[PDB]
């Protein structure tokens, strides 16, 4: 006997995450409403109407089996009902992987060729089927409450008008938090990447907080905010291990 | 404008005062103007006498347009009339550039006549504006042999002709120069390419790269936790170390490692000596002399054929390659003679000489020729010949097919004569008409193949989605293999059809998706081969992620392909994921000695050159047609749609026709003098430019290094400085840099 | 503004398209984790749920008589039970040792497959993947610290011959130290860049674990 | 001196410098300077640059960013209680 | 022109000469003779070379004229690595 060796390289899921999927449909230069735009977007066009009418051949002559409402309920009969929701602990091989369930139980399952494996990672929850436990799909993770908690949902009403004579300490955080994203062209144009951290100090009362409000109220980017004292935990290593989640939010 | 206006406001326009049109203001004439193009479409032959206010709005319309920054506008009107000819006299200084990059874009769109009358509007405003090294880049692309000519020798600055051999060298276009033109021998010595060998070997000293490499580097097997592979390892050694000169296993008592090698394993073993001298012309003849005088069949015979390949994209003005095998086309073994029609093939490829040509068209019709040899000359003959619808040609490649038994046809090596009917035809678009009638006669199922693959090379790099949608069809009814081994090349051709444009290049992957989805086994066992053609060294995560998938599918070809895929999607790039990814597939496939050698064909592929190597057919920042390249890939890929029998069989050699499509991912300035000059350059991912105005930047997520730099594929390159003004607007490959006068005022 | 209403009529015709495209196709789903229907081999899964039937993942603790022909098996099956069972016909005896994870059925519990040591998830995340995007060229004045740093953690691996020839067992440990922001961080990313073996990126803070002895434990599974 | 030159050459070599930017005299500034002040040095010298909607940092940017980390910034500067350490 | 002809050669990168030389010589001298002098005209090995004309090796035994050269014509140097008996006595 061999041990099984994977295809793919690691063990780690695919870095992107919520992509447009098929939809990538090619990025059509200039957006000038000209021919040049107009035979570009005949083009993508063409192609589509070709697609359309290739696949519909194809369904056309498929057996009454395969076909795609058929395969799909063919699918829902292969999963079951009900949906074991387990843990992902190892992935032994392209379509065998070791799963736990929640009493604790370890199975070594197979994936079945419908699963999205590249959504497959150790720790995360895979949805098994309940009679022979193999994996039949991945739980998309529910927002996390220590999400919740990071996130500031509503910007805030504070703008940069309502903060009088911090006019060099806007132009500084703006250029760190806010011009790198609404120009990035001005860093790139230059060579420099945009100054990293920013620390707000100074005696109490001054701004420092409400200076991060209207960055919160102008900023297209997801705000997170944690008090230096949440970090404080009750436990060995969950102080580090808080600060470990709170920037793979940030991700 | 507030209604529909149909026929209406030109009207009171046309019978009104007949001021100055903008006085009316911009969005009236805008309308104006959208108005003339639809009334020009109505108006018939007739209505002649009905233009003569109509072109006096355009012969104003346009100077407004370019006066308010709305340039783009301005081509938009008289391409919709068809008179796109009257552009040039109101061209200005100004907006030379903008005009021309605009409906530039536009030929990979638009079709014939339009396709070529778009292009000499361009040629024509910048030979006006005496922008030659741009005028030569536009007539390379529509394959005019006597504009190159005229646009050549119209130029009095030869600092900035030797610039054009350069480019022209690198299209592996010649221009045979009369000596009455001044600087004779360097124009020719630049476009012969007889330097590139120096100017390789001196780049890469400067990236200290020198050093050989083992195949053991490349496999790494002390991380890992026979006859193929003898003779994969020679691919591996050779390819890594391409057109290098050096190489610690085949110089070094190479007995011991060729002899290794067993059967057609040696036949393969020997030519990879030729291929690490690639482009070394005088030193490489020097060292295969060796091999030349072995009394084993096959050391020779691959000697021969290492010849070829080391004469392979360089073109000297007294001719070694012919001298050394001809005496070998006609040799009673076919093995002696098979390395000699490869060897010339590659020798001559995109040469188009009577010479070589005539010399090895009766040797197809030779009845000691079998149909291996007889593939070969096709395919060879091809090369030569590729583009140019050489009549001689095409009679006896026509005449062979015929000739050929209803038994002899169903040969796979008989599928290699109509690719070199279809490599004569290369790009021509619709000549083939004639020759599509000759195929008329000629029997089933390998008049369907046959007729198919003509008719794709014909329109190689058009894009013309009507063709795609034939091919489509084709792909379409499915045969319960002999019947379908035409819908391989079919699926090859939509890659071969739309590789002119990215737009049409990424809405062909989702079509081959679904081919990889709906498609049979001959249908999707070729599949990707079309991703390999339509993305040679451009290592797109979309298309190794679909390729990754697919090594191990239960089809042994497709497993074979995809892996196959991998390496040329990636060739030369030196990629660390997609070397990580074949690593990880040799521990995989380590048990099939197949997939294994796919594998292994592969890794040498992507660390091809060292990096210093590309086969993408495309130069001329993606806008350049290379002939010679298209016909050493299509050779390769077309080969592959048999991997059983062809590739994993005894005829591996044909994997030595990328060697036409090798050329270096260059960016070398020269001085005036053709002396290296690094200088600070910036080198990042291209931007296209066309629509907004004023002056966009062209890269983005760029890097600043010194000149003598490989380029990845869609990497554009500017001058950081601006020191030295090149004379040519396209940073690739060589090119002459001037001192900027205004520079250091 | 001529083309608007041309380009608007295209557009949509083209999203038109796309949505009846994934009518056929099929792009929905994708919060059960489902794969698009381009890799769905439903003929094989069918097979696969009869043919390979689920295996419980299980611990030998003890073989008893090895040396005769009837070599008996005691394995934990994690927090089901214990059971003493014997070894399939599918594989070899020599291949099952005393303390190695192993697969047994649902029926007899019989060893069907040896299976790799477990390892936390945490502990598997710690290996570097994605190398960085640094190499030894963007990190200066570090000439003789890198040279160190290379022969050491580099030059072994890529070619080993140099020391086995000579008799040289090579060091196999590094401590950069120096005041923050001198690069000792970037010479490691260089070398994870550079490197070609398997590397693990361990954080000292991630080792402080919140019970007693779970800090050693990571360190004995790393 | 020759470390901290070097330093500059890398985190300058993407930037749109001018002519003459003594990186040497630069260099010179920071006596006991880490790698990393010399980088935020480059991006803060880009970043008056940015600030006075200039395409091409001056060599003065480089001088008053380096008053503006070496000198400014020396009150956070880890490193006077870090080399006690190592 | 009475009985010499124009033999432009071609030498190797190697010998860093002109590559645009002449050599002159009479055509009733054969093969032999000639792969001599072309040795001696630019300071070369006779041994170590081989000598193509007209786009055919150079036959050694065969005469110019009946080889098949001309006014004119071009030729090149191929610089060698054992001699050509040495090689077929190699193995
Ligand atoms: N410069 C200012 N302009 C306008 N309002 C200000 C200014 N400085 C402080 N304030 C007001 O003071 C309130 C409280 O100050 P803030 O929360 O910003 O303090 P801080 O600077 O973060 O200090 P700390 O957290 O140390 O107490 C703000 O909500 C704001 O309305
Ligand atoms: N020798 C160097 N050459 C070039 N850049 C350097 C050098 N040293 C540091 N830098 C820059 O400064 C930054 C400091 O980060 P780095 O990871 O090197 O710090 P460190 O020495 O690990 O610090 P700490 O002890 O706080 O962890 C680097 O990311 C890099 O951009
Ligand atoms: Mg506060
Ligand atoms: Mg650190």
């Amino acid at each position: 006997y061999e041990p099984p060796v994977p295809t793919r390289v690691g063990k780690k899921k695919k870095k992107t995450k919520g992509p447009d999927a098929a939809s990538k449909l090619p990025l059509v230069t200039p957006h000038t409403q000209c021919r040049l735009k107009l035979l570009k977007l005949e083009r993508i066009k063409d192609y589509l109407l070709m697609e359309e009418e290739f696949i519909r051949n194809q369904e056309q002559m498929k057996p009454l089996e395969e076909k795609q409402e058929e395969e799909r309920s063919k699918v829902d009969d292969l999963r079951g009902t009900p949906m074991s929701v387990g843990t992902l602990e190892e992935i032994i091989d392209d379509n065998h992987a070791i799963v736990s369930t929640s009493v604790g139980s370890e199975h070594y399952v197979s994936i079945l060729s419908f699963v999205d494996k590249d959504l497959l990672e150790p720790g995360c929850s895979v949805l098994l089927n309940h009679k022979v436990h193999a994996v039949i799909g991945v739980l998309m993770d529910d927002t996390d409450p220590l999400v919740t908690v990071m996130k500031v949902e509503k910007a805030p009403q504070e703008t940069y008008a309502d903060i009088g004579g911090l006019d060099n300490q806007i132009q500084e955080i703006k250029e760190s938090v806010e011009l790198p994203l609404t120009h990035p062209e001005y860093y790139e144009e230059m060579g420099i990447k945009p100054p990293k951290g920013v620390i707000l100090y100074g005696p109490p009362g001054t701004g420092k907080t409400l200076l991060a409000k209207a960055v919160a109220n102008q900023t297209s980017a997801t705000f997170l905010r944690v008090v230096g004292s949440e970090l404080i935990q009750k436990y060995l290593g969950d102080g580090p291990k808080l600060v470990r989640e709170l920037f793979r939010v940030a991700e | 404008m507030t209604m529909s206006g149909e026929r209406e406001c030109l009207k009171y326009r046309l019978v009104g005062s007949q001021e100055e049109l903008a006085s009316w203001g911009h969005e009236y004439v805008r309308h104006l103007a959208g108005e003339v193009a639809k009334e020009w479409q109505e108006l018939d032959d007739a209505e002649k006498v009905q233009r003569e206010p109509l072109l006096t709005l355009v012969k104003e319309i346009v100077p407004y347009n370019m006066a308010h920054n709305a340039e783009h506008e301005a081509c938009d009107l008289l391409m919709e009339i068809e008179q796109v000819d009257m552009l040039e006299k109101d061209i200005d200084e100004n907006a030379y550039a903008k005009v021309c990059l605009y409906l530039t874009s536009c030929v990979n769109y638009v079709p014939e006549p339009e396709n070529s009358a778009l292009l000499r509007c361009a040629l024509g405003v910048f030979r006006k504006f005496s922008r030659f090294p741009e005028a030569l880049r536009l007539a390379l692309m529509l394959n005019d042999m006597e504009l190159v000519e005229d646009i050549f020798t119209s130029c009095k600055d030869v600092v900035v002709q030797k610039q054009m051999a350069f480019m022209l060298g690198r299209h592996g276009v010649f221009l045979e120069l009369s000596e009455d033109v001044e600087e004779y021998e360097d124009l020719t010595e630049i476009m012969s390419n007889v330097q590139l060998n120096s100017n390789f070997l001196a780049l890469a000293r400067e990236l200290d790269i020198m050093e050989p490499k083992v195949p053991d580097d490349i496999y790494k097997t002390h991380l890992e936790n026979s006859a193929r592979m003898n003779l994969a390892s020679s691919f591996v050694n050779g390819f890594v170390n391409a057109a290098f000169g050096q190489d610690k296993l085949l110089t070094d008592d190479g007995n011991k490692w060729l002899y290794k090698n067993k059967d057609h394993g040696m036949l393969s073993a020997a030519a990879s000596l030729g291929m690490i001298l690639l482009w070394d012309v005088d030193g490489g003849l020097t060292q295969i002399d060796k091999y030349l005088y072995s009394s084993e069949d096959y050391i020779k015979s691959g000697a021969l054929l290492a010849c070829g390949i080391v004469n392979s994209g360089v073109r000297n003005e007294c001719d070694p390659a012919l001298a050394l095998l001809s005496d070998y086309v006609l040799h009673n073994s076919n093995t002696m003679r098979l390395g000699s029609i490869f060897g010339l093939g590659l020798a001559y490829a995109g040469s188009n000489r009577e010479d070589v040509l005539t010399l090895l068209l009766p040797v197809m019709g030779d009845s000691k020729s079998s149909m291996e040899v007889a593939g070969v000359t096709a395919l060879a003959c091809g090369m030569i010949a590729v583009g140019s619808c050489n009549g001689d040609v095409t009679s006896t490649i026509l005449q062979t097919i015929m000739e050929k038994s209803e038994t002899e046809l169903k040969d796979t090596y008989a599928r290699w004569l109509p690719l070199g009917l279809g490599l004569n035809h290369l790009g021509k678009g619709e000549a083939i008409e004639a020759i599509l009638a000759a195929l008329e006669v000629v029997s089933e199922p390998f008049r369907s193949f046959a007729n198919t693959l003509v008719d794709v090379c014909a329109y190689a790099g058009s894009g013309n989605v009507l063709k795609v949608q034939q091919l489509l069809h084709i792909c379409s009814e499915h045969f319960d293999a002999d019947m379908g081994a035409h819908q391989g090349v079919a699926v090859l051709g939509i890659a071969l059809i739309a590789m002119g444009e990215e737009i049409g290049a990424e809405m062909a992957l989702r079509t081959f998706g679904h081919l990889l989805r709906y498609g049979e086994p001959t249908l999707r066992r070729a599949v990707p081969l079309a991703l390999a053609l339509i993305s040679v060294s451009n290592p797109r995560l979309n298309i190794l992620d679909t390729l990754s998938k697919f090594s191990h599918d239960a089809d042994p070809e497709v497993s074979y392909n995809s892996i196959f895929a991998m390496g040329m999607v990636g060739s030369g790039t030196n990629n660390a994921r997609l070397a990580a990814m074949l690593r990880q597939l040799a521990q995989y496939h380590a048990k099939d000695p197949n997939n294994l050698f796919m594998v292994r064909l592969a890794q040498g592929l992507t660390h091809l050159g060292k990096g210093t190597l590309t086969l993408c057919p495309y130069h001329s920042d993606r806008q350049l047609m290379s002939q010679v390249a298209v016909a050493g890939l299509l050779t390769v890929l077309v080969s592959f749609l048999d991997v059983r029998n062809i590739i994993l069989g005894k005829s591996h050699y044909v994997l030595y026709g990328l060697v036409a499509a090798m050329q270096p991912r260059m960016l070398v300035t020269f001085d005036e003098e053709l002396r290296p000059l690094p200088v600070s350059v910036r080198v990042g991912q291209a931007v296209d430019v066309v629509g907004q105005a004023g002056k966009p930047k062209t890269i983005t997520g760029f890097q600043t290094h010194t000149t003598p730099v490989l380029l990845a594929h869609g990497e554009r390159a500017e001058l950081a400085t601006e020191e030295f003004l090149p004379v040519t607007p396209i940073l690739e490959g060589f090119v002459i840099l001037r001192k900027n006068p205004n520079y250091d005022l | 503004s001529t083309y608007s209403r041309q380009i608007k009529q295209v557009e949509d015709d083209i999203q038109q398209l796309l949505k009846k495209i994934n009518e056929l196709t099929g792009i929905k789903e994708s919060d059960t984790g489902l794969a698009p229907p381009a890799l769905w081999d439903l003929a094989a899964d069918k097979q696969t749920l009869q043919s390979e039937q689920p295996l419980q993942v299980a611990r030998c603790t003890k073989i008893i008589n090895a040396d005769s022909e009837d070599p008996k098996y005691i394995i934990n099956v994690k927090q089901f039970a214990k059971f003493v069972v014997d070894l399939s016909d599918q594989v070899a005896p020599t291949d099952i040792e005393e303390g190695m994870r192993v697969g047994v059925d649902r029926n007899k519990y019989q060893i069907h497959i040896p299976l790799p040591p477990k390892i936390d998830p945490t502990v598997t995340m710690m290996q570097v993947e994605e190398k960085p995007d640094v190499t030894y060229s963007d990190v200066g004045g570090c000439k003789e610290q890198i040279e160190k740093l290379r022969e050491v953690v580099e030059t072994p691996l890529l070619h080993p011959e140099r020391f086995v020839n000579l008799g040289i067992e090579p060091p196999k440990g590094v401590l950069l130290f120096g005041p923050p922001g001198t690069g000792k961080t970037l010479c490691a990313r260089a070398v994870a860049n550079r490197t070609d073996a398997c590397f693990i990126r361990v954080i000292g803070s991630e080792l402080v674990q919140k019970y007693v002895g779970e800090g050693a434990r990571m360190v004995r599974e790393l | 001196l020759e470390g901290r030159t070097h330093i500059f050459k890398i985190h300058a070599r993407s930037m749109s410098v001018e002519r003459d930017i003594r990186f040497e005299l630069l260099a010179r500034l920071c006596p006991n300077s880490t790698g990393a002040e010399i980088r935020s040095v480059c991006t803060e010298a880009g970043m008056f640059a940015i600030r006075a909607r200039r395409k091409i940092a001056t060599e003065k940017d480089f001088l008053e960013a380096v008053n503006k980390v070496i000198k400014s910034y020396a009150k956070f500067s880890a490193t006077p209680r870090y080399m006690t350490y190592n | 022109t009475t009985g010499i002809a124009t033999i432009e050669v071609f030498l190797p990168p190697r010998l860093k000469k002109d590559r645009k030389n002449l050599l002159e010589t009479r055509l009733h001298i054969t093969g032999r003779e000639l792969r001599s002098k072309i040795a001696e005209t630019f300071g070369l090995q006779e041994n170590y070379i081989k000598i193509v004309i007209n786009k055919k090796q150079l036959q050694l035994g065969k005469t110019l004229e009946e080889q098949g050269v001309a006014h004119n014509v071009k030729a090149m140097v191929l610089e060698l690595k054992q001699s050509e008996e040495d090689a077929r006595k190699n193995f």
